[PDB]
């Protein structure tokens, strides 16, 4: 309807301020490409110093969203995982969504809390696609060190 | 052979009925400009014809304008009266000069015609926007990459303020967006309609909008977290425009339920007595409205055809209303309505065209005196030969005498009609009379002057001529076209039964039918060498006929709308092709082929016709008038060498005392030559490059590596071209000095595999993490 419209000129307008509210407003609203270019924002620079949840701290405070995933409640949880089934196939995205996981492993408990939809299919079909990135990154880092080892 | 007419604009044609207002601008404040098909300059207070802008000979061009038909969108002034600006119904916008009419600029770009079209405040900047549902921002250069702002669907009705930054916009497809002049971005849409947004007005402070919702919204301009302060319900049908007044103490609105109303405590009320009002609002609904630049009328523009003057009930202005003042016309759009027939003398000096409530006398251009009976349109016209009289046929089925001298008439020629008359000529000494009816017979009437029993000037019908019962699928008894044999022998008829009968003058013997029509037909003519026969019918295809039967000559089949009228020439060399797709076609008589295609044409043309000189082109219409006629891996060594000189002129930038590659750091597009590269065979374009291009590459690696940047490029890419490159050559076999490069390695090489082992690590707990409720899960 009307606030609905309204709502995504707001998910425009908030893209060029934060991402916490602009994470969890996108993750209400349509539509998720948009939700992936602000986590390819936010989450995309190499960086590994000070302590975070899922990678988000930069010099503008992104660890609201480190608070934001563990006030979630299932539904998008799921609705998101079902997108880190779409971001797992292709290369280099699949990292992308490597970021919630290690997120969401740390912030609800292991029944996922006890309400849980059927997410059989999900869960099974992660994996394969991890051992698979998982050689890759084996083969570069077996061979990174080579070089400096010949001289 | 050859053939009049001429390919250039004009032929001192009167085509322009200056007519159909939709807008006007406002000028020296004593004078007006209009919106009409053509621009027009009338005076504010007197209404006459001050001047005119339209085709004819500009000072210094040919085939240009003043101004054009297929009606003007827009019409304003600039505010130093320096600058005409118009949008047409094409998407080319055109300006003029002030003091002469020869064109300055053209602007195009425009997929369709103009919807909006303003000069701003500052006068540098002439904003338009069209209907392909756009703005396009113009500069007195023609900036056209300033600014184009589209998110729409619909065209778009309101527009700017008075500052230089912080634009507003509503639109027709039922929406308010705002945006920023400074780096444009939708903060925020309000909605309210739910269809098109007719009008627009800010008053001085309140923006209220007008659209299909019958009702009214109030909005303020210091706006955010949308500020609404009331609306105004049901004004009786849709709101059309609305209007401010001069001092900014009053606002009228108008709509299309025939009243206008303004507010006053403005307010959010109407709080004045309005019976003081004689000049009662308006008959057609108007399009636009503007307050007068003398300060005590009100000016209205409507869809009559016409635009007119009234005043608002106040103590500063003239408290009533007066009667409304039209411009000196020349006849032409004094009168009321379009033109379905026409006629011709035999003089080339009287040229009668008729409408709704008139009749018009015309030379060429000048116009004598007008007749006023009609009851309808005339579907025919015909004078005498001699043009001393003129016979109307109504749409009553009525026939009318008409002197040539004043506006009375003389007499009314006998209704024995019940149906509207399709056709009707003359002999050639005419006194002889046949016409078109649904009647089943053919009526001759006589003529003479009234000295007599029998009546020449009323017409006493004595003959009567009826077999008119062939029985057909089609229809069996109504005439379209019937046409006197030039040598006086016969008479040819059109008939509904997709033929044509050829009978001499006197009682019923045969000659000849003709027949092979899929549509009924419209017209039909002889030549003046009367062996072959010309005939027009509703299937888009031009027959000719000698003296055979259902042995086709041609069919003169290339058209897509339907056939008005196709007529020979006055000594029957050339026949011509008016239609309902706005085009006037030339045709040799002795030949199949065309020699001119005259397409000047906007509107319908009903009828056109020839008079014997063949020196003018006299044509009906639907506005009433008439047109007279007569390789990278060398990209790769410029992109090093190029960065390279980037980072050691930065190096001693003041530590000791280009525009493009692309970026604020030219390493980005380092990358960016191997994002743009493809996945095979690029370590043919690798293995050029010598030992130099290794240490001026290692820099951009611990460019990236200190600038901490993933965004651009990845880390399979640049272990893969080093790789590729250790591969290549080499380390010791391109130097055995220990160097600052060599020891940048070492520490380069650290930082990647540190960071490469901080995702492989997060992984390595994410899939483990995984597996161990799905084994509780069971």
């Amino acid at each position: 309807k009307l606030q609905v419209e309204q709502e995504q000129s707001l998910q425009n307008y908030m893209s060029k301020g934060d991402w916490t509210n602009a994470f969890l407003l996108a993750m209400t609203l349509d539509h998720p490409m948009r939700l992936f270019n602000v986590l390819k924002r936010a989450l995309g620079e190499s960086r590994s110093r000070q302590d975070t949840e899922e990678g988000k701290i930069e010099v503008i405070f992104n660890e609201e969203l480190d608070q934001a995933i563990s006030i979630l409640n299932d539904e998008q949880l799921i609705l998101l995982m079902k997108r880190c089934r779409d971001w797992n196939t292709n290369a280099k995205t699949h990292t992308i969504a490597q970021r919630t996981i290690r997120c969401i492993l740390m912030h609800h408990n292991i029944a996922k809390l006890s309400e849980i939809p059927g997410m059989v299919k999900i869960v099974d079909a992660i994996i394969p696609y991890t051992q698979r990135h998982f050689t890759r990154v084996d083969n570069l880092v077996e061979q990174s060190y080579i070089l400096d080892y010949a001289l | 052979a050859a053939a009049f007419g001429v390919i250039a604009s004009n032929a001192n044609c009167v085509w322009i009925p200056a007519s159909s207002g939709n807008s006007n601008g406002s000028g020296p404040g004593q004078l007006i400009t209009s919106a009409l098909e053509d621009v027009n300059i009338w005076d504010i207070k007197t209404g006459d014809l001050v001047s005119k802008l339209s085709d004819g000979l500009p000072p210094g061009a040919s085939d240009a304008r003043g101004a054009k038909p297929a009606e003007c969108t827009y019409l304003e002034a600039h505010k130093d009266t320096d600058l005409l600006a118009v949008g047409y119904a094409d998407g080319v916008i055109k300006v003029w000069d002030l003091m002469s009419k020869t064109v300055l600029l053209n602007f195009n770009g425009h997929k369709a015609a103009i919807t909006l079209l303003q000069f701003d405040g500052t006068g540098t900047r002439l904003i338009s926007g069209s209907k392909d549902s756009n703005i396009i921002v113009w500069d007195l250069v023609g900036e056209v990459g300033l600014y184009k702002l589209r998110s729409h669907k619909d065209s778009i009705t309101g527009f700017w303020c008075q500052g230089e930054d912080w634009l507003i916009s509503t639109s027709k497809d039922g929406m308010i967006k705002l945006w920023d002049l400074k780096t444009h971005q939708c903060i925020e849409t309000h909605i309210a309609h739910t269809g098109e947004c007719w009008g627009l007005a800010v008053k001085d402070d309140l923006l209220i909008t007008t659209g299909t919702d019958s009702q009214v919204k109030i909005w303020k301009l210091d706006i955010e977290n949308d500020k609404m302060g009331g609306k105004l319900t049901e004004m009786g049908i849709f709101e059309k425009q609305s209007k401010q007044r001069g001092l900014k103490i009053e606002f009228i609105t108008n709509s299309s339920d025939k009243t206008s109303f303004f507010y006053i405590q403005y307010s959010s009320f109407i709080l004045h007595p309005f019976q003081t009002i004689r000049s009662l609002y308006k008959i057609k609904s108007a399009s636009w409205t503007t307050v007068s630049s003398s300060k005590l009328e009100l000016v209205l523009t409507t869809s009559s055809n016409t635009i007119e003057y009234y005043s608002i009930p106040y103590e500063k202005r003239d408290p009533t209303s007066p009667a409304p003042l039209k411009t000196h016309t020349i006849e032409l759009q004094g009168q009321r309505t379009d033109v379905r027939s026409i006629d011709i003398s035999d003089d080339n000096k009287l040229l009668a065209t008729a409408s709704n409530g008139s009749l018009k006398i015309w030379n060429i251009k000048t116009h004598k005196c007008i007749r006023t009976f009609e009851c309808g349109y005339a579907l025919t016209c015909k004078f005498l030969p001699g043009g001393l009289l003129v016979i109307l046929g109504t749409r009553n089925g009525e026939l009318q005498l008409f002197d040539l001298a004043s506006s009375s008439l003389l007499d009314t020629i006998e209704d024995a009609h019940d149906a509207a008359i399709w056709s009707l000529d003359l002999t050639s000494d005419g006194k002889r009379l046949v016409t078109g009816s649904a009647d089943k017979t053919v009526k001759f009437w006589d003529f003479k002057v009234e000295n007599s029993l029998v009546p020449g000037t009323k017409n006493k019908f004595l003959p009567v001529l009826k077999l008119h019962h062939d029985t057909t699928l089609e229809l069996t008894d109504d005439i379209l076209c019937v046409r006197v044999s030039p040598d006086d022998r016969y008479l040819a008829i059109s008939l509904l039964d997709n033929t044509v009968k050829v009978f001499f003058l006197d009682s019923m013997k045969f000659y000849l039918s003709l027949y092979g029509h899929k549509l009924p037909v419209l017209s039909i003519d002889i030549s003046f060498d009367s062996k072959m026969i010309i005939t027009s019918s509703a299937d888009k295809n031009i027959k000719i006929w000698g003296l055979d039967f259902g042995d086709c000559h041609k069919s003169l089949f290339a058209h897509q709308d339907s056939i008005m009228n196709v007529k020979f020439l006055p000594q029957s060399h050339n026949f011509f092709s008016c239609s309902k797709d706005a085009v006037v076609k030339y045709w040799d008589g002795e030949k199949f082929e065309c020699i001119q295609k005259l397409y000047a044409h906007q509107s319908e043309v009903w009828a056109l016709a020839v008079a014997t000189d063949g020196g003018f082109v006299v044509s009906s219409s639907h506005d009433h008038s008439i047109r007279i006629w007569e390789k990278a891996g060398e990209r790769l060594m410029e992109a090093l060498d190029l960065g390279i000189a980037e980072i050691e002129g930065l190096e001693a930038y003041n530590r000791d005392m280009v525009l493009i590659a692309v970026n604020k750091t030219p390493e980005q597009y380092i990358m960016d030559t191997l994002l743009r590269i493809r996945m095979s065979q690029l370590e043919d374009a690798l293995m050029v490059m010598p030992f130099s291009y290794v240490l001026k590459f290692l820099k951009f690696i611990d460019t990236v590596m200190q600038n901490k940047t993933l965004l651009h490029s990845h880390l399979p890419l640049i272990c893969k071209n080093l790789f590729f490159i250790i591969k290549f050559n080499h380390k010791e076999l391109v130097s055995q000095k220990n160097e600052e490069l060599k020891l940048q390695i070492n520490r380069v090489k650290t930082e990647l595999r540190s960071a490469l082992k901080s995702t492989e690590d997060d992984l390595g707990f994410n899939v483990q993490g995984l597996k161990f409720v799905k084994q509780q899960w069971n």
